[PDB]
């Protein structure tokens, strides 16, 4: 199996800090890894599709990239809708597995 | 007009069996059929996809032999038939379709996520 | 359709599939009356001469055979009748035929499935023989057999699915089976299947069918393919099969495509970290997306698309000398033939006659000599196949490389045409330092010195005709005026061979997104602050509206396809 | 044409062709006005903005260069003024253009060379390389290279003929010199030689190039041949050529056309000496040429024309399984390959369509079954290759032998469409029998045992439809009504492989010559004394005025071309 | 208005010589070109043959090294030039143009022959 | 040289009578004969310019044919105007050689 690893588990910051979540891989993914976006109570909403290939109507505040075996989410700046919970796909095989999520709190 | 839904959820008692399906509305439903669920407390977990028009299916190591996937083409509608269904199936369970990767790395997302069933077991 | 006959010797039977006309024969057998059944119509178009014909048609198909009938009275002699049973049809072979040519024109289209939907396949869908992906029937076109019939009908006839030989390299059709598990796609026709037996059911039922094109229109395939259901008639099985009624629908292939630069961006692809830094800039002033490329694409690839009224995609088209995706398209075909030689004009009308594709450029040479270069006839061919975009010959021989870029360039316009021609102009250049040289300036360095060079001035005099000969071609070609045609500053000089090569860094070429222009940096940033040749550049512009940055220089755009629907045009 | 431009610095000049509109750019230079020769005339299409364009033109061709100017007056400051020195030439590529399509259309004709005028030669004359006797000009197209141009003219210049590559080996030309003892043809153009430089004298000269066509429309070759001349500046011999006039013409090559039956006939070929008597008093009726062949031709040869306004010649087709000849020409190209299977119908109007020379006809399969026949896509696309008699697709493959003429023929007529449309019919046989029979001759022999034969019956059955599939087809290809075709009778039994063979001797694929028929006999002279079925054949056809004789049965027929001109269809 | 017409005749002493020819009307001179004499008593006797635009030429063999035969292509128009003329050279000299054969053997003949020319010596 | 050899040297027959006048070859020449006709003082005029192929705008009367290494003209039947002397030509090399006349006297 293809664990992903997310950290950290949860995020602190206020409305205008830029902040970032990242994501490691267990194996060399070609950069195919997603990002969702959790509101409470709602179905996960697609941000990212591939790495930095940003999904059509998203902010441009989202975005994100690899780095190496890593990957990693950027918010230029939280507003005060941008507080969620953050998970990270990785669909590189017949079995799709996700990362732990990542909540950001204000 | 363009969305899905999901239904079939409820309670039911350990061992027994659920049917669950998603309908599209708005869609042609030429495209491949993701399931996922969540626990309460935990993260997304991937159940099962199927490929309607080529009957190639997928499921994830923890509901192999006691899942299966399906589909009706000419209702657009999937289902995923859920049998001796355990406690620990306890989740709320949605259906997305796939969506494609881009240039020049071909990895592939999820959308237009469903409301999702809420399974009790 | 057919033909039916009566005689009082034995009864006599037909089938009539509705909408077609069937001809009756009453005359010429054995005065005469006709009372057909009330769910029969018939009309003439009796004294038994030949010249009276009969038409039947039928109302409504029927769950039983011989359920009508047509009584035939004959009439001295004793009673003659006929009686003729008529079995009602329905057989209907459906593809998207409204969505020739023009505005008004009707025909199916059926595109080339040349993207890799198969994220684990190292070859096109098209060239599989089989479809593993539902994604992948969003491509290929939808056909639909529809017949409604006696309950008992095809115990005596059978469907056949056929095409032509010739045609049967360039198409390939799929059935869709129905199931729980699955719902499979088969093999039809292909390259050893011309012709396949469907087992319809009887009564009503609806066959559904997925076509896909295995090649774009060429010198060998004008771009339409025929697809034919034929009705047989085995009711006596010691003969063969007879042929009792056809039907048949034509697809038309669309042809690739060329995007100006006048076409909103949608992609930079970068394949030299300050330039990087510009482009980066530029793209972003200009909202493009932009692709570094880190690690599979090549600065001599061009990027097309295919239209349908159900799905576009693009279309990499790669050089003479395999990167696909889903819905990313890949054709390949076959000194001038590198695509640095291809350009694509903005829609233009000449004299009436509307390109709303633009029209397709290319370098060539003025006459063929034993040296003259020339661009592949495979490659001309091939363009030319699409008449959407009428190519025309440039003169570029004249240049060391031959990439008739070289020279023009087109960038948008606020008003008239909605864009300008540019054109590299060795007269405004010389103007340009001639004016500053009798200004006073005439000491700033890179002006008087060069001026002074009469081997420049006879090498520029060869080249400036070498390049309105272009301008008068593309005026004729273009239907432009010289008050949409913009002269550039640029001088040239002959090398090895006396073949033109720029002076200073080319002043066309650039880098064009939307309205802001990355235009490459002229090396003059000593004349008086400010480059003479940059402020010409900009003052030019200016007017325009357009945003000219410029950089001191691997690259590719992928850009907006026309709203223009290819198919409305004559 | 060219672009001129002026200044103060230096003097400039230029050529001008007569009848080509010049571009004069006397904006963007150093209020000002225009005053040209008398010699020149000029006009515009004053404050130097280049919105104003001044268009020069010239009366006459000069004896001289530098001959007429116009003084160019700019105009606070010192006078400023320009000029600018014009030469008038004439030069004009001339071909036969008033002899694209229509009655009204425009262009040059090019036959193929594909006789053999030199009768010590074994191959055609445009595989020789050469003209070697002078009747082979009457075949070649003219063309003319007409220039006058000063005295001193072409000390600066040249003139260059070439064609395109591609079209290199479609196409040969000669040019013809002068002499006394003599005056020799050369080769221009051909396979080695696209381009050429012409010796062209200043002053007045013509000179006379001769072209033939090397192959006929094909897959490979749309019909069109462009020849361009070239005027080039070599002024500066220290640079490149640089272009600055150039004309060209496009020929349409000539499509083989194939002769109806209708056409009045001109020699008989006869390649059963019984049968040649009839034949030769057929022929003599038919006021024919008759020609024996004693001893160089066959049966399977077709025989069809070239026309041109200036020549007009006959073509053998020879079949894919040489004879020629002066002014006659010989063409090959590549089961139902062999060329019986061809035939051609008369004029005919299709909904409002006119197809002067008919529509080619051929019999193939229903559908590409692993056992149906094909006739040769080779052939197909040949014969597609000429529009002008749009071939059109029947059913043969339920014969034994596939033929088309073997259930089909035409004949002329005296009124409606000049002609009728004979089919094989069962249903008329088995009707004369019957009658025979009913009336109380069922004892005679060739009646009664036949007629109950069930057999035939059902073998006759299966053919019917097989032909009324064809009469259908041919009602809509060709706009037919059933008052324009004649049932002749004819049986037909099934034999191994259940194909289609005659029952009696084939009473179509006649020898039809004028009004006279040569009808095969039917073996039947015993059924009341006179044969039912030649009383048969005779009553249907002889209201229309055709003398019918019956021959007891290796041949062609060589008929008239047609009077319309075939460049004059759409 | 198509027809060939010849002139150049006349008396002319022994040794002498003579400049026939033959112009044609109504006519571009593309064909091969034909003179025959008969002298008079006598029959029809072949000359000489042109071809204009080729050059290839041919002669009778009473004739050869003392006739010429050439053309003017500018102006339709034959020569035949006839130098060191003998007694036993009388005749009227007749021009004609070359006329194709037919299938399936190709010969060819004379036609359109013109009025002709006396030529004494 | 290629000699022809005609026979008979005159012809006497009346107005209606069938009459024939034969050519011997002196090679085997692949039938490249042609007859003409001449008219006392005017030039000849061509009848059959291939053995069997008559020439345009000549009555039927005139005819002829090969017979192995001889060849025919046949007339008909003689009208008033057919009375002239009849030529064969041999046109079979570079060097053309006539016959000798044969004369068709009434
Ligand atoms: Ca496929
Ligand atoms: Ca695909
Ligand atoms: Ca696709
Ligand atoms: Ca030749
Ligand atoms: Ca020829
Ligand atoms: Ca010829």
């Amino acid at each position: 199996d293809i664990q992903m690893t997310q950290s950290p588990s949860s995020l602190s910051a206020s409305v205008g800090d830029r902040v970032t979540i990242t994501c490691r891989a267990s194996q060399s993914v070609s950069s195919a890894v997603a990002w969702y976006q959790q509101k409470p109570g709602k179905a996960p909403k697609l941000l990212i599709y591939s790495a930095s290939s940003l999904y059509s109507g998203v902010p441009s505040r989202f975005s994100g990239s690899r780095s190496g075996t890593d990957f990693t989410l950027t918010i230029s700046s939280l507003q005060p809708e941008d507080f969620a919970t953050y998970y990270c796909q990785q669909s590189s095989s017949s079995l799709v597995t996700f990362g732990q999520g990542t909540k950001v709190e204000i | 007009e363009v969305q899905l839904v999901e239904s079939g959820g409820g309670l039911v008692q350990p061992g027994g069996s659920l049917r669950l399906s998603c309908a599209a509305s708005g869609f042609n439903f030429y495209y491949s059929i993701h399931w996922v669920r969540q626990a309460p407390g935990k993260g997304l977990e991937w159940v099962a996809s199927i490929s309607p028009y080529s009957g190639y299916t997928s499921y994830a190591d923890s509901v192999k032999g006691r899942f299966t996937i399906s589909a009706d083409t000419s209702k657009n509608t999937a289902y995923l038939q859920m049998n001796s269904l355990r406690a620990e199936d306890t989740a709320v369970y949605y259906c997305a379709r796939k969506h494609p990767g881009s240039y020049p790395f071909w990895g592939w997302a999820l959308d237009y996520w469903g409301q999702g069933t809420l399974v009790t077991v | 359709g057919t033909l039916i006959r009566v005689t009082p010797e034995q009864p006599t039977h037909a089938v009539c599939v509705l909408g077609t006309l069937t001809q009756l024969d009453i005359c010429s057998s054995a005065s005469f009356s006709i009372n057909a059944s009330p769910g029969v119509v018939v009309d003439i178009a009796w004294p038994l001469d030949p010249g009276v014909e009969v038409t039947l048609t039928m109302k409504a198909a029927s769950g039983s055979t011989g359920d009508q009938k047509v009584q035939i009275s004959y009439y001295k002699t004793p009673p003659v009748k006929a009686l003729l049973y008529l079995t009602g049809v329905e057989i209907s072979l459906c593809a998207d035929i409204t969505r020739t040519w023009g505005p008004c024109g009707q025909g199916a289209i059926l595109l080339v499935n040349c993207d890799r939907d198969n994220l684990e396949s190292s070859a096109m869908d098209c060239e599989d023989d089989e479809v593993l992906d539902s994604e992948d029937l969003q491509d290929m076109s939808l056909m639909t057999l529809s017949t409604k019939t006696p309950k008992d009908f095809f115990t005596n006839h059978t469907l056949v699915l056929h095409v032509a030989r010739s045609e049967m390299d360039k198409v390939r059709v799929f059935q869709a089976t129905r199931g729980k598990l699955s719902s499979k796609c088969s093999v039809v026709l292909g390259p050893k299947w011309p012709s396949h037996y469907l087992m319809v059911p009887g009564g009503k039922h609806n066959m559904d069918f997925y076509v896909e094109a295995l090649a774009f229109p060429d010198t060998d395939f004008p771009g339409l393919i025929t697809l034919t259901i034929s009705l047989l008639d085995t009711s006596n099985l010691e003969l063969p099969e007879a042929v009792v009624f056809q039907d048949s629908v034509v697809f038309r292939v669309a042809p690739w495509i060329m995007t100006p630069n006048t076409q909103p961006p949608q992609e930079v692809y970068a394949c030299n970290e300050d330039f990087l830094k510009s482009v980066t800039t530029l793209a972003m002033k200009a909202k493009c997306k932009l692709t570094i490329c880190p690690e599979w694409m090549q600065d001599e690839m061009e990027i097309g698309y295919i239209q349908a009224p159900h799905k576009t995609l693009p279309v990499v088209f790669d050089s003479p000398r395999r990167v696909m995706g889903p819905d990313f398209g890949y054709v390949t075909r076959g000194g001038l033939d590198s695509f640095g030689n291809l350009e694509v004009s903005p829609p233009v009308t000449v004299r009436g006659k509307e390109y709303p594709l633009g029209r397709i450029l290319f370098g060539d040479s003025c006459y063929p000599s034993n040296d003259s270069r020339q661009m592949h006839q495979a490659l001309q061919d091939f363009l030319s196949a699409q008449q959407v975009q009428a190519p025309v010959k440039l003169y570029s021989d004249w240049l060391s490389v031959g990439h008739v870029d070289e020279f023009l360039s087109f960038v948008p316009a606020p008003d008239r045409k909605g864009f300008r021609l540019l054109l590299a102009s060795p007269r405004s250049c010389y103007k340009l330092f001639q004016e500053q040289q009798n200004e006073g300036h005439g000491e700033a360095l890179l002006i008087k010195n060069i001026l002074s060079n009469k081997t420049l001035r006879e090498h520029n005099s060869f080249v400036e005709r070498c390049i309105d000969w272009n301008r008068e071609l593309l005026k004729r070609e273009l239907g432009l005026a010289e008050s949409d045609i913009i002269d550039i500053p640029q001088l040239f000089k002959l090398k090895e061979f006396s073949k033109a090569e720029a002076f200073f860094p080319n002043m066309v070429n650039m880098l064009v997104l939307g309205k802001h222009l990355g235009i490459p940096k002229p090396f003059g940033p000593v004349i008086n602050g400010r480059c003479c040749l940059e402020e010409k550049v900009c003052s030019l512009l200016e007017p325009l509206g357009l945003q000219c940055t410029f950089i001191n220089d691997g690259t590719n755009v992928r850009r907006k396809p026309f709203s223009f629907k290819w198919w409305n045009m004559v």
